[PDB]
Parts: C-alpha cells; structure tokens; sequence
C-alpha cells in the first residue's frame, strides 16, 4: 500500500548501536558439525552461541582448555580462528 | 597467486594439508596436487584439525606423495559440467570426460556441494506410473517424481531390474536421463553405454537425453563418496533452470554409506553400529533431500539399495527406507524358487496403493492377494512338518490360489531374455487388474499351477494351459 | 606457589614447574635469555636436532651432551638441571612448549595481554586493564592504522533476514 | 498471488541495487566514514567508565 | 655453529632416504625418519626383512613387515627402496 518497501527500509535503519564489548572466543577446530571453541570463561553450559559467519552453536561440552559446542547448521563457512560470541542466554524457543 | 599448502600427514584416503598462510580453506573444498600426468590429483576437505591445518580427503589414489608436496587449492567445491553438453558422455567424479570424445562444451559448472530445497518450494503429487510389471502395478506402484527404492541382497536382481525399468519407461518419457553410477562393476559399465547407443538413448553423432557418470568399486574410497554428488548435480540444473522430468538411476545407492564409513576410522570419527560413521543419517539426508521434486520440474529417483548379507536391518538399509516413497525389496528366498523377479508382496510398500489414486476397483485386488499370501505363509509350519493333508476344506482352496498368484506376478523381462529363454511381456496397469480378480474368484481353479508360471495377463495364461495339456 | 594462569595440566606443567624454585633471591630475570640460547642452538643448527630427537641414545648419553653444551653457552645456575629432567622421562622432541610456558608466567603477572583490532595493542604493565586500555586506544588509531569491515557486514546480514 | 510476487520482487530488486550502491560508496575513500569511526569508539569508552 | 662439534654424538645420519626404528610389534615398525619416503613404498630394515610405508604422520613412519617380528628391533637403521610396492613379471 503506497510504496510498501519505504516502511521496511525506514524502520531498519538505525539497529547496530551497541555491540562493542568483546564477548567472543576463537575457534581452535570444526568439523562434522562439532566446533572445539577455545576461551569464553564466562560462557554457561547449553548456551546459544553465535559465530562470526552466521551459523549457530549450542556449547554442550566444556573443558578446562577448550570447549565443545555443536553447531545448529552446516559447518562449511566455519574456520580455525573464527569468533565465536556468546548471547549470554540458554537454549530458548518462542511460544505464545 | 592462489592458497598453497604442505602435505604434512598422508594415511590412505586422508591426507592433511598444512598451509603456511592465514587464509586457510573451508570445508568441502577441492584442492589441487601437482604430480606427473597432465591430471593433478583431486582432494576435498573434510575438517580442520587446528594449527594451520586442516584434513583432506583424495578423490583418486594417494601412492606416491611424499611428505612435503606442494598443494594449491582451487577456492571452490569440486565443479562438474551441466547442461546439454553433458548428454551422452562418460563423466567421472571430478566432471572430466572418461568417454574419450574430448572436453565436455558446457556453458556453465556448478559445484557439486550445494543445499537442498526448503520447505516453500517443494511440491507434492500422487500421480502414478506405470512400469509394466504385474508385481509392480498392483502390489506397490511407484510414484511420479519421487524416490524409488529397489532393496535385495547379493544375486537377486537388484540390477536386472534397473535396467529393465529403464528401457520401457526412460525411452518414451520426453526428459533427460540420468545413470550415475556408484560402486558398480567394471564390466556393467561398458555394457551399458553399448545397449543404449543401439536403441536410440545416447547418439554420438546426434542427439542423446541420458547423463553418464563413471565411478566404479575400482576406484578409491574418495571418488566412491563423491559419485553421488557429480551425478545429482547434472539433474538437478535440468529441473530447475530448464524445467524438465528428470530420471535419476542410481546403482547402487548403498555404495555411497558404505565408502564413508571406510574413511571415517582415519578422520578422528568414533565408529556407530557395525563400524559404520557417526553422521549416517546427516550424510544419507542431505543428498536425498535435493533429488526431489520441486516446484519447477520433478525429478524420479530410482535408486537401488543393497542389503549387506541378506539383512534389512543394517544401518545402511534401514536409514534409507524413511526418504522413499515406493520399496521394491527383493527377498533371496523367493529367487531360488523361480519367481522373475523375487519381488516380496509382504514387504513391499508404496505411499500410492490407495483407492483416491488407483481407484475402488484396483485397490479391492490387492487387498485380496494380499491377503491369501499372508495366510498361507504364516501356516507354512504345519505344510511342511505336517503336510498339506492336514488342513480343512477352507485352508485348502487359499493355498493353491496363494501358488498360482505368486507365480503369475512373476513376469519375464526383456533384458532377461538370454538368461531365461522366453520373450518378454510387458502387462498393462488395467490388464493386470481384471487378470488377479478373475483368478480369485474362481475362474481358474482348474488351470494348472505352471501355465500362469512366467506369463503375462488373463490372456498368456489360457494359452500356455492348452498346448500343456495336449 | 602456584599463579593463577591455569596452562592446561599435564604439558603445559613443565614450565610451571620450575618456576617456583626459580622466583627465590631473584632468580626469574637470568631464566629468560637463558631459556631462548637452548632453542636457537638446535633449530637453526642441524647438528644436535637429528641426534636427540630419535629414539636411541641411553639414559648416560643424553645427560652429558647437554652438559658439555651448557659449559660453554649461557647456563650455570638452574638452567642445567632443566634438560636433565627432559632426558631421562623422554621429552626432549618438545623444546619449544616448554620455552614457550615460561615467557608467559612473566607477562602475565606484570604486563597486560589479550588483543583488541587489526594488529597487536599495547600490552601495558600499570595496575587495572579499564584505565590503561583507554588511555592506550586514542594513541594508537591516530598514530598509523592503515586499516587493510565488521560493520559493513553487520547492516547487510540484517537486511537479507527482513526480505 | 500474482500481485504479492510482484511486490516482493520489486522489493528484493530494490534491495539489491541499495546494497551494491553502499559497497561502492565505501571503497571511493570515503573521509566521513573514517572521522566517525574514531569518535564513535572514543563516546562509547566514555560511558561505560 | 660452536654447538655443532662440541657434542659428538655422530651428527651425520642422513634422514632424507633412510630412518630409525623406533618401536615394533604386533607386525608393525613404528620408524622415525625418511622424510622423502613416498606412501605405499617399499623399505628395507637391517637383517633383510622389508617393509611398506603405510601411513606416514609428522615425525613418524608406520612401516608394515612383511616378515616375522623378530628381525627388527629398536634403535636398527631401516633403509628406502625408492619405488612402491612391486614385484616381478614377464
Ligand atoms: N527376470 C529374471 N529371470 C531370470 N533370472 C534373473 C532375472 N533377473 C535377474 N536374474 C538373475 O539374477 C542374477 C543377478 O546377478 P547380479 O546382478 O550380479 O547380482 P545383483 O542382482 O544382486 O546385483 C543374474 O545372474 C540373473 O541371471
Ligand atoms: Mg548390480
């Protein structure tokens, strides 16, 4: 109704403001789907994590050097020393 | 100046890439090995191992790579030839020409790594087609554009009856065809490019609508993976760009799990049930999922499964049973006795055998045979222990009407002609109907239990009783 | 003592080890110049690299050749009874792990580490990590930064998940 | 359905020149993008100190 | 450069065409060396017994005898053919 793609690009115009505070790792190995991230101390277990390239991880396994998270999608564009940020929360799902 | 990389590990099929620089490559990405014969040597990557390096698997033999060699990387998947120009050439895993007929002109070269359809665009039908077996159009008939299933053991006719189904139904179906090979004989390859250039499928010097992909059990376990890949992908672009039906004829679909799981001890994978791989359903689900049909040209598989010693529950059979609408099992008890083929009516299942597809009067005949095949069967221990002797007035009638239609659904093809002697009949889907009602009402209770023995419809079987009988 | 630096456990042990012996009357500053004339002599050498990292020699035979090197190099306080210990337990072919741990026992305790962007940061060695890496980050973007990203890819990732 | 797939192309064609626009945009050496991004993380130390 | 005489442990073994066993058992020889030792390619130890190059990791060499397990021990000199594995025909 009277040009409906101006009302999506104006209402996501300003959104990245505040994403400066670290909060990742690095990736040591993957493969297979699995994904031996090597940091993030304060990452809980069964937490949503996000790479640098998009995909989704879920860390199952923490060790004491590294730590095992297993990916939601296809490990293709995941590499050896990718970021791998934490979104702070668990395994959630929406519902209503 | 491309990635360049040192071979640092080399174990049969996996050899490990140690690249000097940052930019280390992705997953499933073909690299490229220089050695001494004007071919190189091909090489995806599987994982990373870390510390600038990242473990590749080779698509041919690795004997004789040193430790050290140089390794540059294409930046891409390992690309085939699609369109037109891959009609009637011999292909390999890599898209190079086995046929020796020179490079394959193609326009373009699409990888053979690529995602499936989404659940948007798919798009689902329930039409029916026709093969012209009697066990196969009223038993469990196959659908258009979906994936068939043809399971059996060692002997039994898993490949007889690809090739039969290919010559009366692929010869008159408009679209392109697609015979992608993996794990075959040496010798079923060469007769098969022979018999299809004699018939008018695959023309050197004209016209050809059938896609041939090599690959062989001659080969290593590196090109017998990825020879399902090359062959979907020919398929795929001519259902999708193009518009077409396309046939994909796998044989046989079980060498794909089974030279996975050879490679998977070397990669860092833990073993599953009976030494297979962990991802046996992540594998075997990501290459079926794309040869489908979708919602701008169908696509029909028939692939056929191989049970590893006469077992339906293996790992490599049962997991491919979820992701085909129509199974054609092939019992190696049935084949003994002279039935052409083995096929199982009690383990044969089709998501078409209804009666909104087939109809009221097609589905009531094969609710009926199947039914006296189910009884007589499972009195099988009084029959033989016993006697026949030994049952009543009513369990009498339904074992001989459970001999002679088990034998008259067993229908000689016409590839089989050296191998049985007879011609070969080709039973439509209305005569096979009005032949199996007949025979259970009563119609032919006097006939003999060998004049329906290898025959066709209601007709064949009047004819064969009278020269018998004088 | 025991610093709290973690090093994984059971490789990364060897060099934690001996520095608690070593941080007694000042003995920590002579372990850093000594550690790096250990690994130079045998990389960038090839004389004493192919004769110790096979599996034969003896248990007499690996003591004296690091014995008759250390004589006449840079080692005669504790740096001798380091290889000592590498030669009878079969852990000679890992040299660079074990010179590696000891330089980051050093850094940690006095001196900032982590990175930031592009390059390397500072690496201060004041007292807290919020009051040096703001005073260190306006020096160094304007000085160099040939800047050869992250926010360019951020807006289009949003914008193919909205069509 | 015929209307709807017409303003969702129109709109993914849309998208896609507005992106390649702003790709180019950047790569002409763009001096306010660089000026910006300096003071942009210089405020946002600030806050949170 | 000083370090390289002042050792004198015999510091000429050439690693490029041959190895040092290093352990075996169970039909295998655990070799360390030859770096220039091809995949599949046949070695030879030093009481004669000869031996194939399987898998070839970073530091190591998993030869298969194709003898008994006696005629190797730890610490013998096992030497390179230079070919693959290949016998006599005509
Ligand atoms: N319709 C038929 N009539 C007679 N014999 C058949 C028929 N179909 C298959 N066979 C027999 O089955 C055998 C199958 O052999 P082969 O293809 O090597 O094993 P598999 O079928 O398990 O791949 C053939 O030797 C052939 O003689
Ligand atoms: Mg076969």
């Amino acid at each position: 109704p009277t040009e409906v793609s101006s009302i999506l690009e104006s209402k996501i115009r300003g959104v990245s403001d505040e994403a400066n505070l670290d909060e990742t790792g690095r990736v040591l190995s993957v493969g297979d789907g699995i994904a031996r991230v090597f940091g993030l101390n304060n990452c809980q277990a069964e937490e949503l994590v996000e790479f640098a390239s998009g995909v989704k991880g879920m860390a199952l396994n923490l060790e004491p050097g590294q730590v095992g998270i297993v990916l939601f999608g296809s490990d293709r564009e995941v590499k050896e020393g990718e970021i791998v940020k934490r979104t702070g929360k668990i395994v959630d799902v929406p519902i209503g | 100046g491309p990635a360049s990389g040192k071979i640092r590990a080399v174990i049969g099929a996996v050899v490990d890439v140690q690249f000097e620089q940052g930019e280390l490559p992705a997953i499933l990405n073909a690299l490229t090995i220089d050695q001494g014969n004007n071919q190189k040597l091909v090489l995806e990557v599987a994982q990373h191992l870390g510390e600038n390096a990242v473990r590749a698997i080779a698509m041919d033999g690795t004997e004789g790579l040193v430790r050290g060699q140089t390794v540059v990387d294409t930046g891409a998947p390992i690309s085939v030839p699609v369109g037109r120009g891959t009609l009637g050439r011999i292909i390999n895993v890599v898209g190079e020409p086995i046929d020796e007929r020179g490079p394959i002109e193609c326009k373009q070269r699409n990888p053979i790594h690529a995602d499936p359809p989404s659940f948007v665009e798919q798009s689902t039908e329930a039409e029916v087609l026709e093969t012209g077996i009697k066990v196969v159009d009223l038993l469990a008939p196959y659908a258009r554009g979906g994936k068939i299933g043809l399971f059996g053991g060692a002997g039994v006719g898993k490949t007889v009856f690809i090739q039969e189904l290919i010559n009366n139904i692929a010869k008159a179906h408009g679209g392109f065809s697609v015979f992608t090979g993996v794990g075959e004989r040496t010798r079923e390859g060469n007769d098969l490019y022979r018999e299809m250039k004699e018939t008018g499928v695959i023309n050197l010097e004209g016209e050809s609508k059938v896609a041939l992909v090599f690959g062989q059990m001659n080969e290593p376990p590196g090109a017998r993976a990825r020879v399902a890949l090359t062959g979907l992908t020919i398929a795929e672009y001519f259902r999708d760009e193009e518009g077409q039906d396309v046939l994909l004829f796998v044989d046989n679909i079980f060498r794909f799990t089974q030279a996975g799981s050879e490679v998977s001890a070397l990669l860092g994978r833990i073993p599953s049930a009976v030494g297979y791989q962990p991802t046996l359903a992540t594998d075997m689900g990501l290459l079926q999922e794309r040869i489908t049909t979708t919602r701008k040209g169908s696509v029909t598989s028939v692939q056929a499964v191989y049970v590893p010693a006469d077992d339906l529950t293996d790992p490599a059979p049962a997991t491919t049973f979820a992701h085909l609408d129509a199974t054609t099992v092939l019992s190696r008890g049935i084949s003994e006795l002279g039935i052409y083929p083995a096929v199982d009516p009690l383990d044969s299942k089709s998501r078409l055998l209804d009666v909104s597809v087939v109809g009221q009067e097609h589905y009531d005949v094969a609710t009926g045979v199947q039914q006296t095949l189910q009884a007589y069967k499972s009195l099988q221990d009084i029959i033989a222990i016993l006697g026949m002797d030994e049952l009543s007035e009513q369990d009498k009638l339904t074992v001989e009407r459970a001999r002679k239609i088990q034998r008259f659904l067993s229908q000689p093809f016409a590839v089989a002609e050296v191998f049985t002697g007879i011609e070969g009949k080709l039973v439509r889907l209305k005569d096979t109907i009005a032949s199996f009602k007949a025979v259970l009402e009563g119609k032919y209770d006097h006939l003999p239990e060998n004049a329906f023995y290898m025959v066709g419809g209601i007709e064949d079987v009047v004819a064969k009783a009278e020269k018998i009988a004088a | 003592i025991k610093p709290p630096v973690q090093l994984f456990g059971l490789d990364g042990t060897y060099a934690t080890a001996l520095f608690s012996a070593s941080a007694k009357d000042s003995s920590i500053e002579k372990t850093f110049q000594s550690v790096q004339k250990l690994s130079s002599t045998i990389s960038k050498d090839a004389k004493v690299a192919q004769v110790l990292s096979n599996p034969a020699l003896s248990l007499n035979s690996r003591k004296e050749v690091v014995s008759v090197l250390s004589k006449e190099l840079k080692l005669e306080p504790v740096v001798s009874n380091l290889l000592t210990v590498l030669a009878e337990n079969n852990r000679l072919s890992l040299f660079d792990s074990i010179a590696k741990q000891f330089s980051v026992l050093n850094d940690a305790y006095n001196g900032v580490v982590e990175a930031t962007v592009v390059s390397a940061k500072p690496l201060d060695s004041k007292i807290l990590n919020r009051l040096t890496k703001s005073i260190t980050n306006s020096k160094y973007v304007g000085p160099g930064k040939t800047l050869k990203a992250s926010k360019v890819n951020k807006l289009n990732k949003v914008l193919s998940e909205t069509i | 359905r015929y209307e709807a797939q017409v303003r969702q192309h129109e709109q993914e064609q849309l998208a896609s020149t507005v992106i390649s626009k702003v790709q180019s945009e950047l790569q002409n050496a763009k001096f306010q993008d660089k000026v910006l991004a300096q003071a942009v993380e210089e405020v946002e130390r600030l806050f949170a100190k």
